[PDB]
């Protein structure tokens, strides 16, 4: 900061930094909601299970990109554990990764789809592009 | 002149590049985060504006899903992922530049590598990971301003390795199975014998390929090399794609900057009203920001719907050129590039497709005297195909698109009526192979 | 013009468009297909029509054996275009309504300046004459927001209409290539028959 | 009937007119003059709305340049300005009109 500047704003007039008036240190301000989150679901009335995609978050960072200490326990279940899967489009949690490719049911992105699939689970997989074939030229 | 005709004595194989946009950035907006900026008080006021945010998110979700349809319906036209053949030269035609190269891990062709280098993305890619915006003072960035205001780009469903996998399959089938690839299960054909069939599709006799095949292959190879030399040195060929990138970047940048507007409130900064005014009278100021910001956001969604319809119209056209130019041979003039269409090869490009149109171009035309009909013995003979032509001493039939003079036999011609009716009839002899 | 609305002239003046027309018909009259595929190759026009009859699947003789009838029918049919264009009032309706729509859009935009939008007056000088900044600015903002909203409407409508004109322009460009520079097998693309 | 066919014994040459729009009037708006007239006071308040005017002018400039594309891509398809032939009748076909 400049020696007399008290806060900083970006091109959006979002106040992104502030000088602490007591210590004179500079604090960054981040939005509470930061980043995109999207919920995978089959229909309600087929399962209440869901999976969560943290659209640009790194799977070890999910417990901090989400403020998992401030969340309810029922959400914090979706912050960690088994069934984390680092896709592109960020970390997917709550769907088990499966090595069989299938036609795309729910399009998650960056090559990944998910489906409610055989108990049943939400499973995530890479799309099959098509049938493998060769021409005996 | 009413009695002379120009026939091409030669031809050139031309390869022509057509660049088509197919998709745009799958933009997404957290409408509450944009308007009310995490403040709880404003969010209560935004509830009193009802369903506007839901309707805006629904619209942008339609745009996004449609971008995958556009990409799928262009590239995923072939259900069979015909793997790249081990040998890249067929009959002398060298496909090595448009097929993938196993010398690299990326399954792009060499041409596609140039295409993916020749366009620069405004973010260099969708990622700006969680920690990356909390940077130095110089590290302020319009992309971080976008994230802090709830604006994001979703990645496409098909990754570039998948688009390149489809184009590799399409060129592999085209290199090895011709038209049948579009009509059904791809049927193996020798490529020179496939090109011979495509010459008949022009109306050049099948021999003209085999009788010149080494020249034709050399011209094809050189033309593909001239594409590569242009795509390395050019700065403008993919402008139809870079300007789609630029337009969508600029639309988001103006949207975040529009948060700096006051819209007639005492301040552009929502915290600054809430800091400074009581709820009795802040709400009057907050409402001006809510309505103004919400108006700016609906402007963006409307123009995206406009731009998406334009891209979708372009994607439908690219999907038509894939079917008509790649999976077959098109009689539609200038549809599959200039010249008579022979073949097309699809190549992937960032948010687009590139068609290498291969066409026959007639060259070195020569003037000949010509006649509509021959009168042999009081009855008029017409060409079955082509035109009667005189080389100066002797009358022949030739095909129109390539000078190949043939003896005027009773096979090349059909007879109709006494030869008095046709104006410009001439008296040359018609040879009958039986009589000698 | 007083309110800042203007029409810019087209880049190609009508004499330049007419010059391209003249070249296109001249090539069609003298070189046929070759005009599209490459350097245009001279062909006698009766002999070009004979080829275009084969394109239908009518044997080449049927032209030469009837050429005077065909030429007369062609000439009369062109004359019937002239006689109808001299006497119709509606054949170009698809163009007159493109003129009318864009004129009407501008006329409603200037008339929208007569709106108050809930200000004390539609007239900006009248507010500024009558009120002090402390409270003029409230009234001025109601005019600014309403007027700026009226521009955003107009520009949206133009973007919609321009997309429609693209579709027609791309189609007309396709008919130039497929119908003028060639012969089309597409059943009903270049007119009936 | 399963065993009879109709064959045309004759034909008519037809000429048909298809009318197509290709461009529209290129339009330009001075967003400041439209909103504020000449009043300096209103122009200062309009600055507090920022880029709306710039964004509107950019949009209409896109329309305008696109109208020249539409005309060029229809008519300028041939690079050769083949001069009009001196004789307007070929084989009996009278191009003079
Ligand atoms: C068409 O023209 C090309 C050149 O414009 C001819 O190809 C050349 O032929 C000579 C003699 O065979 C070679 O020495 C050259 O290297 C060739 N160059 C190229 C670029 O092909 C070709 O022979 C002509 N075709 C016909 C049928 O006459
Ligand atoms: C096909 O074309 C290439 C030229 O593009 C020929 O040469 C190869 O070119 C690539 C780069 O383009 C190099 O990485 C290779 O090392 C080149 N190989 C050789 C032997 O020069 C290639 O040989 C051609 N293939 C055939 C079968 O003719
Ligand atoms: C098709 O019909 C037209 C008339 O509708 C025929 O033209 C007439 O032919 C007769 C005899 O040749 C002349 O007496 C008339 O004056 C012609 N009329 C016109 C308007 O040209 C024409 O011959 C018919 N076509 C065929 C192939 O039989
Ligand atoms: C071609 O058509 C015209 C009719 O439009 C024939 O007649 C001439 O037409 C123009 C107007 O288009 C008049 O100014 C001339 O005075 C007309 N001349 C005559 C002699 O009628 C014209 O003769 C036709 N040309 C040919 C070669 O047949
Ligand atoms: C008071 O302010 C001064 C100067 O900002 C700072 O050094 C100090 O730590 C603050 N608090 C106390 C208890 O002195
Ligand atoms: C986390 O991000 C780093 C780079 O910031 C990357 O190397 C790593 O792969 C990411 N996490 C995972 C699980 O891939
Ligand atoms: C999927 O395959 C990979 C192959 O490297 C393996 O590491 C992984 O354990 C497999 N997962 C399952 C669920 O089979
Ligand atoms: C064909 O004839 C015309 C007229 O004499 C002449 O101008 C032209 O150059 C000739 N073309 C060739 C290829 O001989
Ligand atoms: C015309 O073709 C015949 C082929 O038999 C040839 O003998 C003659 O020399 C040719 N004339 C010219 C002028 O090329
Ligand atoms: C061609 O034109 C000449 C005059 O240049 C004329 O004598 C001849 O009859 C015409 N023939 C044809 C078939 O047009
Ligand atoms: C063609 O032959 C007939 C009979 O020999 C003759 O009457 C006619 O004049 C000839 N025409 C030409 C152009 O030689």
């Amino acid at each position: 900061f400049q020696p007399f500047q008290q806060f900083g704003r970006d091109v959006s007039d979002f106040t992104d930094s502030v000088r602490d008036p007591k210590t004179l240190e500079i604090l960054d301000i981040s939005p509470c909601s930061f980043g995109g989150v999207s919920v995978i679901t089959p229909g309600t009335n087929t399962s209440s299970e869901v999976a969560v995609l943290y659209q640009d978050v790194n799977c070890t960072d999910v417990p901090t990109a989400i403020h998992a200490d401030q969340l309810t326990p029922a959400w914090r279940v979706y912050s960690t554990g088994v069934n984390v899967f680092q896709t592109q489009a960020g970390c997917l949690i709550g769907a088990e990764h499966v090595n069989a490719s299938y036609e795309c049911d729910i399009p998650i992105g960056a090559g990944i789809c998910a489906s409610y699939h055989t108990q049943k689970s939400i499973v995530a997989y890479t799309m099959s592009l098509g049938a493998e074939n060769s021409i005996a030229y | 002149s009413n009695n002379t005709i120009a026939i091409p004595t030669n031809f050139s194989i031309s390869v022509t590049t057509e660049v088509m946009p197919v998709s745009m950035a799958k933009t997404s907006v957290d409408c509450t985060m944009y308007i009310c900026g995490d403040s709880t008080e404003c969010s209560n006021l935004l509830l009193q504006y009802g369903s506007f945010c839901t309707q805006l998110n629904r619209a942008l979700s339609g745009i996004a899903v449609e971008q995958d349809k556009n990409t799928r319906e262009v590239f995923a036209q072939v259900k069979q992922m015909y793997k790249t053949p081990a040998i890249k030269d067929f009959g002398g035609f060298n496909f090595s530049q448009i097929l993938p190269d196993p010398s690299k891990p990326t399954k792009r062709s060499f041409i596609e590598d140039l295409l993916f280098n020749k366009v620069t993305l405004a973010d260099a890619g969708f990622m700006k990971q969680y920690g990356e915006c909390l940077g130095d003072i110089s590290a302020r960035d319009l992309i971080c301003a976008q994230k802090f205001n709830g604006l994001t780009v979703l990645p496409p469903l098909l990754t570039d390795e998948m688009i390149a996998a489809y184009t590799a399959a399409l060129v592999s089938g085209t290199a090895t199975a011709g038209w049948t690839f579009g009509a059904g299960a791809a049927l193996q054909i020798p490529f020179a014998m496939q090109m011979a069939y495509r010459f008949n599709g022009i109306g050049v006799t099948q021999n003209v390929l085999y009788e010149n095949q080494k020249q034709i292959a050399n011209q094809f190879n050189k033309a593909i090399s001239q594409i590569q030399e242009s795509l390395t040195t050019t700065s403008t060929a993919l402008g139809k794609l870079q300007d789609v990138v630029n337009q969508n970047a600029q639309a988001l940048n103006t949207l975040v900057k529009q948060l700096s507007s006051n819209f007639g409130a005492i301040s552009s900064v929502l915290n600054d009203i809430l800091s400074r005014l009581d709820k009795v009278e802040a709400e009057v100021q907050i409402d001006r920001l809510i309505t103004g910001r919400l108006q700016s956001l609906q402007t963006y969604v409307t123009q995206q719907l406009i731009r998406a319809a334009e891209i979708r119209a372009s994607a439908n056209l690219a999907a038509t050129k894939m079917s008509e130019c790649v999976l077959g041979q098109s009689k539609r003039v200038d549809f599959c590039g200039k010249g008579y269409h022979l073949m097309s090869f699809p190549q992937a490009a960032p948010h687009g497709v590139v068609f290498l149109h291969v066409t026959y171009v007639p060259s070195q035309e020569r003037n000949f005297t010509t006649a509509p009909a021959i009168c042999h013995e009081g009855k008029a003979y017409f060409p079955r195909e082509g035109v009667f032509v005189s080389n100066g001493t002797s009358w022949f039939i030739t095909q129109r698109n390539f000078y190949s003079p043939q003896i005027i036999t009773t096979d090349n011609t059909f007879v109709s009526g006494n030869c008095d009716v046709v104006i410009g009839i001439i008296n040359n002899t018609v040879y009958d192979p039986l009589q000698p």
